[PDB]
RNA sequence: CUAAGGGUCGAACGAUCAACUUA
RNA sequence: CGCCCGUCGCUAGUACCGAUUGAAUGGCUUAGUGAGGCCUCAGGAUCUGCUUAGAGAAGGGGGCAACUCCAUCUCAGAGCGGAGAAUUUGGACAAACUUGGUCAUUUAGAGGAACUAAAAGUCGUAACAAGGUUUCCGUAGGUGAACCUGCGGAAGGAUCAUU
RNA sequence: ACCCACUCGGCACCUUACGAGAAAUCAAAGUCUUUGGGUUCUGGGGGGAGUAUGGUCGCAAGGCUGAAACUUAAAGGAAUU
RNA sequence: GUCGGAUUUCCAACGGGGCCUUUCCUUCUGGCUAACCUUGAGCUUGGCGAACCAGGACUUUUACUUUGAAAAAAUUAGAGUGUUCAAAGCAGGCGUAUUGCUCGAAUAUAUUAGCAUGGAAUAAUAGAAUAGGAC
RNA sequence: UAUCUGGUUGAUCCUGCCAGUAGUCAUAUGCUUGUCUCAAAGAUUAAGCCAUGCAUGUCUAAGUAUAAGCAAUUUAUACAGUGAAACUGCGAAUGGCUCAUUAAAUCAGUUAUCGUUUAUUUGAUAGUUCCUUUACUACAUGGUAUAACUGUGGUAAUUCUAGAGCUAAUACAUGCUUAAAAUCUCGACCCUUUGGAAGAGAUGUAUUUAUUAGAUAAAAAAUCAAUGUCUUCGGACUCUUUGAUGAUUCAUAAUAACUUUUCGAAUCGCAUGGCCUUGUGCUGGCGAUGGUUCAUUCAAAUUUCUGCCCUAUCAACUUUCGAUGGUAGGAUAGUGGCCUACCAUGGUUUCAACGGGUAACGGGGAAUAAGGGUUCGAUUCCGGAGAGGGAGCCUGAGAAACGGCUACC
């Protein structure tokens, strides 16, 4: 967050080498990728300094499959937030629906800025943690 | 582990088994058509209920319906083929107006009597 | 369960094989081969129940061991060889060449082709990649690998495999106005022309194939097989050519035939 | 042995998962290698589907590559000085991935003297022409050349020793060298 | 052996001191 | 001369409580002991390849006189190696046993206090009429028993009625 | 302050029964087999029993939640003679 | 208008599509330039790109509904079939009966969830107000 | 085939329950029992325990034989015909049985592997392995056993085994044998200095590391650090090259190394044919086996969304000693607290968490009925678990296997 290097190891983009004997443009090389599906990479992930090897735009995680949506109910973790998805289960017996909610923990990137009470869309990727399996791709707030 | 064979019950016992009016009705029918078991009357009524249920389900569908038309003529063609429905009654409404006696008349026992080779249904 | 399974009960076999449910509790599970087990036809069932040339299982084994049939040029000797779509079985005896083409109804057929037609086989490529040593290759639907292909050949097109030499001789591009053949699904066996397609960059590409009788249906791109341009089929189409008449029209056809 | 499944751990709601299956073989886990230095002894462990994995123990020498120059010379190792994850590995001198080793670096100095014709700290036209042509690039950062006068550069093992049986890496240069030097120097 | 518990003079930084403890 | 209530007594059944630090069964589990397979530090019986290595002495070729050359039945002695069991240090997986703890399921028990079934047990007559003290609701006390009494409320009252 | 007329909200009342209800009766207890305005709570034969146990509140008396075993073919409601 | 089948201009109705009435219901590179104002003597050279596509773009969200792909078989409903009827089964049928020929082995339902799809009613949903509002 | 009746009362209308009625791929039992077709059948209590007998072994034209086995070769002097046993290569992880455990677990529909393994098949795929690489070496071809077998035997018993003497391989352990061109590195020398160079090493594939390329929406000018193609050095400059994906550090190629070193045929059966420089000279077919890599297929393992019985007389649960997330490392065939070291204190919950019971494997489905629905579903099909209760492991692509072993009760 405040400091790019705040761990015992040296955070760097894997296999990205900056030659110390040249003065090429854009000093340290910053490899970036386009997620796809019309999901534009934020400019913070382009001109920033964070590494976040699990970032959907600057890390190595590949996003495929479901693209879910939901609001944000918690932001007390580090680079990971919990979203709530609301649906309406149908009971065939009494001819109507009922409200239900599911808490899906998702991984967020330092490029994005997400607060409590924000509708965000999340894409499915490879298992990042024990419970985290989705990545924030686009925040929708003014 | 072979595929099991399919079996089905072809008769339906009456809900009211104890009634003088129905009891005498089947006795008259069984004696007239020469039937030993009243399960034979139970069987022939069961077939009538099935085709009536199928025909009733067809009559709740609109005209020029591919499902109603195809199964409707197929059932009508089968009925006129077996001889329970006359040629001028092929309109899918008289099918609901079929009775047990009409089906019983088509049995080979009654036809043998009608052509005159037994002189009695029991014979 | 602790490894692969080599068995097939006579209740989970594909329904297009037209197998009964009383002659034994097992089915002729196809061995691993060019096509999937659920999208192919074993040689045993084809010769025993379709052509009726063989009666029992050993009769098929005796015929196969005697070096008579020739599938895709190769003689083959396995009773459970998974012959699927675009498979040609050549019989030196009886002077018949048989081609496996789906029917309108949803099963295989016994379409007979001339000796010239059996010399070439159509194949829909699945993958195009630059392999080791920089050599390009294509992966047809049957799994055949052909090296050094035409650069114009891309994914989702059809090539004309020479079979005898295993070389690509003609390629048909995938575009609007192309006669195709639906392979797989509830709409399998239909033959029609492509009008347009919605790309849907999330998987399961859909193409709107239109029949010659102005009938239109939707089938996923994974189940299509281009078999030529509009009006000219590169393959001899089976009888009926996938008209797909309704139950009413079929009944009148029967009553006009008996 | 060591399990690798998620059926013996508490769920996300804190529930205690009941036993469902015996410990399967496709979730097996073997013991750590704990690779030492000197007297190379590489054992082999049979993995799934063949594909023998070389378990490395007591690796004496490895391969290190100079990213700026673009070469790769065999070099003897002599211990680790910094490890991000744990510090007992530093005390025990275990070779693992991402470990700051202190390499011999003698061949690298010999290569530089025989390629650009210059000496670090401390008569042929064909050789002189290359030495003059390779000019304007014989100057490197002060940190690397200062360690060359020490006859020892810092490096970082980028190859997993236990899984591959080989420990390979690169000599630190750039911001990484400055970062790791400060941690070693920090009082 | 490792880590942690201070004062201190002048992007937070360089110096200086001694202290009993915990893991 | 109808209906009906309770105490007490006899018979049977059901359930509850109960001193007995109750008993039995099963699950979970702190800790201790901890087999065995596996991975690592050693271990070295044993088998075997290679390099020399001198002698007890035959054999043939050469100065044919001393002498010289290599093969041989033979034995030390020195290393260069390969395979290599029993055994063994440490580590993880961890059966099982002991000791307790905890949970759940049945069960013994003096005695205490209830309910129910009980053709004609005793005592009183509480309720159904204004039931002979109008009933019923709550609360507190008392009495063999229904029940009585004090305070407040209700009519499901015996009053739809005093300009 | 009274009389007359009108209006809004009330405690209610008199007569009828379209309508409802088993009836007594009801301007709702009506607009429910021509069944649907929104919402909460409670009951599934009579006893055992609002008892036993386990929680919970209270100084106590007691309050809230709250069974089972067992037994019975009847209890119960409105009216008629 | 053919001999109880089937036609042309039709009094009629019914669902669809297009256009105009102040009613953009995204356009840029392109090729088809499309419907080409293009006209050569009447079958002619040059109108505004999605009506064919490859790509950037804003694609505010649903709940709902129509249709399609999808729901392994068996099973259920159910087309055809002389197991002699029937429970069944998917067999069978027809020849000049010495050469053989050939229709079948349907179809439908399949909860919820996931995918696409036309629609806009119903029920919410954000937009531009100490204007950080659109061309 | 959308149906009721009897029973509280002197009698009536109700509420209400009991009983009657019919069905059951719901069983058990009783009485009786003549025929054809079809057919369930130790699940319920005891996943309680088992005598005995079987249930997986296996060859061709084509892996290895001198059976001191059997017929005959007479086309075969080394067999070459048939062929027990044994070695070897595969299979034995399929099938079959049971429903004990298990209530977001299994399972069903539905996605992903751009996060992995994959025997067997199918289609392709190794001119580069003699490393002072000129005697360092058979390449018309190398070395070593061993089983069966002969004989000596031991124990009461076992699918118990030893000592001595042979011999084989598609058994172990080694191993060379075919061109030509292209660049990287070197560089003896000529040394005019625009600079050219004799000669030497390496380049296949496989494992690991580091770097580069893996691309490219639109048109014109001022110069240079050194002219670069050809020269009127006035400058015409065009010619130039890398694919796919919604998206990758993808496929792929080249550089510098790493390997104790993977593969690159010492295998086998038939027919035996051509060139002549007339020779055991040189070429030559149809096949089987095996082999490194890719793709495909039969699969395996994780994984996206939704959905499961009764309980609050279960309201908070999880984190001691893994709980939530991050960093880094181990382990895995892979992603991942799967595990470890450090750091932050998170994650779930009245929208029914957690705990308890289940005469609970789940589903496809079965009985029952107008519709709605209720109940059941061990049981022929699919997906799971187990071999008496647990733990551990070898072999093999695949087992945590029990008709495979090791230990405890």
């Amino acid at each position: 967050e405040l400091t790019v290097q705040s761990e015992r190891a040296f955070q760097k983009q894997p296999h990205i080498f900056n030659n110390p004997k040249v003065k090429t443009s854009k000093r340290t090389k910053r490899w970036y990728k386009n997620a796809g599906l019309g999901f534009k990479t934020p400019k913070t992930a382009i001109e920033g300094s964070y590494i976040d090897k699990k970032c959907p735009f600057t890390g190595l995680v590949s996003i495929r499959g479901k693209i879910l949506t939901g609001t944000v109910v918690s932001t007390k973790m580090h680079r990971t937030i919990v979203i709530r998805r609301a649906y309406l289960h149908y009971i065939p017996k009494y001819n109507r629906y009922e409200k239900r909610h599911k808490n899906v923990p998702v991984h967020v990137s330092p490029a994005f800025r997400v607060q409590v009470g924000d509708i965000v869309t999340v894409g499915q990727c490879r298992p990042i943690s024990k419970t985290v399996r989705f990545n924030v791709v686009k925040v929708s707030a003014a | 582990p072979r595929a099991p064979r399919t079996y089905s019950k072809t008769y339906s016992t009456p809900k009211r088994p104890y009634e003088s009016s129905r009891l005498d009705a089947e006795l008259k029918l069984a004696g007239e058509f020469g039937l030993k078991n009243k399960k034979e009357i139970y069987r022939i009524s069961f077939q009538l209920s099935k085709i009536r249920r199928a025909a009733r389900d067809l009559l709740t569908r609109d005209e020029k319906d591919p499902k109603r038309l195809f199964e409707g003529n197929a059932l009508i063609r089968r009925l006129v083929r077996v001889g329970v429905l006359s040629e001028d009654k092929k309109k899918l409404d008289y099918v609901l107006a079929l009775k047990v006696e009409d089906f019983l008349e088509r049995r080979l026992q009654t036809q043998v009597y009608k052509l005159g080779l037994a002189k009695s249904v029991h014979h | 369960a602790r490894g692969p399974k080599k068995h097939l009960k006579r209740l989970a076999a594909p329904h297009h094989w037209l197998l009964d449910k009383l002659s034994g509790c097992y089915a002729p599970r196809p061995s691993a081969g060019p096509h999937k087990l659920r999208e192919s036809l074993p040689l045993i069932v084809f010769l025993r129940n379709r052509l009726k040339y063989a009666l029992n299982g050993r009769e098929v084994k005796a015929i196969l061991m005697q070096r008579h049939v020739k599938v895709d040029g190769k003689v083959r000797t396995d009773t459970t060889y998974p012959a699927g779509f675009m498979d040609v079985i050549t019989l030196d005896a009886t002077n018949e060449n048989f081609r496996l083409v789906y029917d309108v109804k949803g099963r295989f057929a016994v379409h007979r082709i001339t000796d010239e037609e059996a010399s070439y086989k159509l194949g829909k490529v699945k993958k195009v990649q630059l392999g080791k040593k920089g050599v390009p290759y294509v992966v047809t639907h049957d799994g055949r690998t052909i090296r050094y292909p035409d650069p114009n050949i891309k994914v989702n097109d059809t090539v004309k495999i020479d079979l005898a030499s295993g070389k690509i001789t003609d390629f048909i591009k995938f575009d609007a106005g192309k006669l195709v053949y639906v392979t797989g699904g509830r709409n399998l066996g239909r033959i029609g022309t492509i009008v347009h397609k919605e790309r849907h960059d999330g998987g399961f590409d859909l193409v709107h194939i239109k029949d010659s009788l102005d009938n239109t249906f939707v089938t996923r791109l994974n189940n299509v097989f281009v078999i030529g341009e509009q009006g000219k089929p590169y393959i001899s189409l089976p009888k009926g050519k996938g008209i797909k008449l309704s139950i009413a029209e079929e009944r009148d056809r029967r009553r006009a035939q008996q | 042995g060591i399990s690798r499944d998620s059926r013996h751990k508490r769920s996300a709601t804190g529930a205690k998962r009941a036993q469902f299956r015996k410990k399967r073989k496709f979730e097996l886990g073997r013991q750590p290698a704990n690779t030492k230095i000197g007297a190379k002894r590489i054992h082999s462990v049979r993995t799934r589907g063949g594909n023998k994995k070389y378990r490395a123990l007591r690796i004496e020498t490895g391969n290190f590559s100079w990213a700026s120059e673009g070469i790769s010379k065999k070099t003897r190792i002599a211990g680790v000085v910094y490890h991000p994850s744990n510090n007992e590995l530093v005390r025990t001198n275990t070779l693992t991935k991402a470990a700051i080793v202190q390499i011999d670096a003698t061949p690298f100095r010999q290569w530089f003297e025989a390629h650009y014709g210059q000496t670090l700290g401390k008569k042929s036209k064909n050789a002189e022409r290359k030495w003059a042509a390779r000019a304007a690039s014989a100057k490197i950062e002060s940190s690397v050349e200062s360690q060359f006068s020490a006859g020892r550069l810092y490096a970082c093992i980028s190859s997993r020793p236990g899984q591959s049986g080989r420990c390979d890496g690169y000599i630190l240069e750039g911001e990484e060298l400055a970062f790791y030097l400060r941690r070693l120097t920090a009082k």
